[PDB]
RNA sequence: AGUAUGAAAAUGAUUAUUUUAUAAGCAAUCAUGAAUAUAUUAUAUUAUAUUAAUGAUGUACCUUUUGUAUAAUGGGUCAGCAAGUAAUUAAUAUUAGUAAAACAAUAAGUUAUAAAUAAAUAGAAUAAUAUAUAUAUAUAAAAAAAUAUAUAUUU
RNA sequence: UAGCCUUUAUAAAUAAUAAUUAUUAUAUAAUAUAUUAUAUAAAGAAUGGUACAGCAAUUAAUAUAUAUUAGGGAACUAGUUUUUUAAUAAUAUUAAAUCUCGAAAUAUUUAAUUAUAUAUAAUAAAGAGUCAGAUUAUGUGCGAUAAGGUAAAUAAUCUAAAGGGAAACAGCCCAGAUUAAGAUAUAAAGUUCCUAAUAAAUAAUAAGUGAAAUAAAUAUUAAAAU
RNA sequence: AAUAUUUAAAAUCAAAUAUAUAUAUAUUUGUUAAUAGAUAAUAUACGGAUCUUAAUAAUAAGAAUUAUUUAAUUCCUUGGAAUAUUAUAUUUUAAAAUAUAAAUACUGAAUAUCUAAAUAUUAUUAUUAUAAUAAUAAUAAUAUGGUAAUAGAACAUUUAAUGAUAAUAUAUAUUAGUUAUUAAUUAAUAUAUGUAUUAAUUAAAUAGAGAA
RNA sequence: GAAAGAAUUAAAUUAAUAUAAUGGUAUAACUGUGCGAUAAUUGUAACACAAACGAGUGAAACAAGUACGUAAGUAUGGCAUAAUGAACAAAUAACACUGAUUGUAAAGGUUAUUGAUAACGAAUAAAAGUUACGCUAGGGAAGGGUAAUAUAGCGAAAGAGUAGAUAUUGUAAGCUAUGUUUGCCACCUUCGACUCAACAUUUCCUCUUGGUUGUAAAAGCUAAGAAGGGUUUGACUGUUCGUCAAUUAAAAUGUUACGUGAGUUGGGUUAAAUACGAUGUGAAUCAGUAUGGUUCCUAUCUGCUGAAGGAAA
């Protein structure tokens, strides 16, 4: 390994609190999916805008990887997330069975929350 | 109801198919605007490219020249010619 | 190797301005003091020009390569010279001329005007769009594959 | 030659790209134990056999004071028991590139609908170049689970991409330079000084451990929980 | 206290989210540290300086390491409210009371916006003179990194055809201006020439050299 | 209640399939049996699959004829996926198409068939070696990575050690370091001697120290600190190495382009000459042996050794 591909196998603070803040964003989008569904709906069935927010009764999304985003147990949010699934992939080749996201290509973009119940 | 989806992230770590979905959403560059009428077919397109994009609900869609008259900056002087 | 002329450059010496004897690397660019020069509108607290205070950024050029600051190629510098051209043909395209004809006008010829078929004495609505007709295979004649021909004016 | 690139055009043209709907079940309401509507749940039309999971059949491995089949010993007067040797059965437990009875996601992929048309496909007439590739990540073959190794699979970048970060950096993290301008949002990465920018909270470390390239079995000393 | 394990949130408990809801069901989260082991040849090598805090005593420092977090702290549902803080002003006796503000952490690209300029296309205009056009100028949108390659548009140079003009001119050179500038033009200065095969349009090329 | 039939359910594709392996097959594609021996036929084949082209694959339908079946229908070889070869040039037939003045002919064409090019998209009907006498065009179409090996260490301790695993020793298996050996990779196209050495410490000697029923003493053995100083001369060989001789306090191990050829040498390795043994029909060749035998360099910069001038004192 002549050539230096000086990458640390941990993340600073900082980049840690970045990838807080994008992980929160993603679960923010999926929230604004859900919600102007939810209007969309309550218009259709006749209500204003307004009126819509309001509602009491929230309608959940039909088409299904949206249900999925929603389901904690398959896609969590930020604030449900362990601290050590934010920071760490699974990676069956290393050591500890675990490797860094950062070290993950194009980490910033490409999501990945849930990791196996026990690695 | 409106989607107002903006292009957040580039496109240049982006595999193809993403791109693709992008393309095909309407977004051109990074940070370039668009408003799309909220339906399941929109909502699921979105969610496909849902760590490249900000989406946020509106009761009214903009059209361009709209937009361009709210981005312009105030010009700070009243010309009187003499 | 003509004759005039020659502030063309490389190159040498000298003078002037400016910087330089505690500072380190493509020697440039950008920031920015100072010094000097010129300026018949510097009215100035001016403008331009020249100059390695000081600061920041800055890994020659080409070639060949997956990839070159490379310790890979090639060049001492400047001046002059040094590489997709012609002929005879064929096919496309664009325009222009003429146009069911064109070129040529002495005739002759080339292309077009009919599609086929290895080739032969075969060759396009019997009352209309293919469901008709022509040709090649086949045949008594159709059907069948293929391509072509037809819905005031021929293309 | 095809693949990928370019130019000029053609339409009784959207055929392209992306997603949704499509299914199953439940509850509620309305009609005739069925149908429709609404809401919710379910990795949700069709195709599949990798991961995972599994030991079924196949191929392999282990155990039985268990049973049967024979054999070798052994005690009394050929019969009999025990300590057994293998095979077969029974029961329990295990794994495999060429085992999959269970089984994902990604994938392949169809109709209509919506969204992309200052956008795509297809076709027609013409011009190319290229056929030494590299690295990174993931899943493998070879190698020794060695190589800046080698061979292909998928994605990205470099190739041909300047800019910010990674001390310096072809291939990593961001992001694509028409020309400026420099007020505002910022990306990745940073904010004691060098160096543009910082203040806090709660724990732990005392080894300069560490502070952008994490060195192992094991040992000692603590600390929690039982 | 002693012996022996484990270093765990599967179970268990605690906390939080979602469905009927003072409860049940389902989901999500929470379970050690230090040292030794430790190791080669130009020179210490976190990039370097340097970083672990301390009362008296500061209008003042106290990780710049590791782990979990925040953008002053606490409740309620990004937002408001309360709380103290900090700074400031006023009033009263260096303190107290009142009120105003700050709470949007910041840096950061040739990213995006704004601000202007250019070209190209699409869609609207305006002005001036296939007028369903051309030129120029507006507005909105999209596009403009590029090797191999493809396509389009220009310029310099030399010759041929046509061709005014003139030493107050032309050409070449130097210096300083000008025009979005390989080019040409203005002025000054110099040297030549009684003068552009000149401007422009065509036709062509021994038509552009830091790379043999 | 009994007999017979029709059968259904469960299981099975582990047998069998002309033939490999895979998929399929009991609704059988497997097996038996009647007829038959025909469809192991003739012209057009769309449309698909596959696909650079050349080819390859499935195939509806139309037309002619045939075999089986009461009929429905089925058959354009085999349950499927291998079983193969272009043109050119010859050859054989059929076709009635051309017939170089006309007629015949020849010769060519159409249709069907024939043999191979296995380096198997086949260059020709037909082609092996050698060069250290070689030549031209180009390409690189010890260092670096690795650490299997090697060297060193660590953990655990079977076992030796008169008794006791751990004074000293330490099987096979375990965890590391090193880049000193032999390899592997292919980014990257000279051994020894002399001379002068610089650096490391994993210490051979000298200094300090722990352990040593295996430290009585003295010699040792083993371990910790320690790189200040020191660490060989000869015979043999080109050798480093090694064997030995004589010494020494000791004769340590490396790194430095296995330091040092613009500093020396040139014995080894190395081309031209020649011979020998082996190999080859031979030219010639060799992880062979032997004699002979070719590079040079005035120092521009860095650096180092000395010596001046200038200077800001
Ligand atoms: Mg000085
Ligand atoms: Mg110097
Ligand atoms: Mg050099
Ligand atoms: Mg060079
Ligand atoms: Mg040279
Ligand atoms: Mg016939
Ligand atoms: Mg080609
Ligand atoms: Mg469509
Ligand atoms: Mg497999
Ligand atoms: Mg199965
Ligand atoms: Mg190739
Ligand atoms: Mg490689
Ligand atoms: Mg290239
Ligand atoms: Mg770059
Ligand atoms: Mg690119
Ligand atoms: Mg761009
Ligand atoms: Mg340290
Ligand atoms: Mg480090
Ligand atoms: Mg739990
Ligand atoms: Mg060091
Ligand atoms: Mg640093
Ligand atoms: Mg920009
Ligand atoms: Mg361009
Ligand atoms: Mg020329
Ligand atoms: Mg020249
Ligand atoms: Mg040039
Ligand atoms: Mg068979
Ligand atoms: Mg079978
Ligand atoms: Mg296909
Ligand atoms: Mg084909
Ligand atoms: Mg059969
Ligand atoms: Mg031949
Ligand atoms: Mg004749
Ligand atoms: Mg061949
Ligand atoms: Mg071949
Ligand atoms: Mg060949
Ligand atoms: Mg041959
Ligand atoms: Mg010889
Ligand atoms: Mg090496
Ligand atoms: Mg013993
Ligand atoms: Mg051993
Ligand atoms: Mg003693
Ligand atoms: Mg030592
Ligand atoms: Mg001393
Ligand atoms: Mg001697
Ligand atoms: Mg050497
Ligand atoms: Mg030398
Ligand atoms: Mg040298
Ligand atoms: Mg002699």
């Amino acid at each position: 390994g002549g050539l230096l591909w000086k990458i640390p196998w941990r993340m600073s603070t900082h980049q840690k609190t970045r990838q807080r803040e994008r992980l929160r964003n993603v679960d923010q989008v999926i929230k604004q999916l859900t919600l102007g569904l939810h209007v969309q709906r309550c218009q259709d069935k006749g209500l204003t805008y307004q009126e819509a927010m309001e509602s009491k009764k929230k309608y959940k999304p039909r088409s299904k990887s949206l249900r999925l985003l929603n389901k904690p147990s398959v896609f969590p949010k930020e604030n449900q997330m362990s601290s050590k699934d934010k920071y760490w992939t699974f990676d069956k080749k290393a050591v500890g069975y675990r490797k860094g996201i950062h070290k993950v290509p194009k980490w910033t973009k490409i999501s990945i929350r849930k990791a196996p119940k026990f690695f | 109801v409106f989607y107002k989806v903006t292009l957040s992230r580039s496109l240049i770590g982006v595999p193809h198919t993403t791109k693709s979905i992008v393309k095909s959403l309407g977004l051109g560059k990074r940070g370039s605007i668009v408003y799309k009428k909220v339906n399941p077919a929109i909502a699921g397109s979105l969610a496909k490219v849902k760590e490249l994009v900000k989406v946020e609900v509106t009761e009214h869609e903009l059209t361009p020249s709209q937009q361009r008259e709210l981005r312009k900056s105030n010009p700070g002087f009243i010309v009187e010619k003499r």
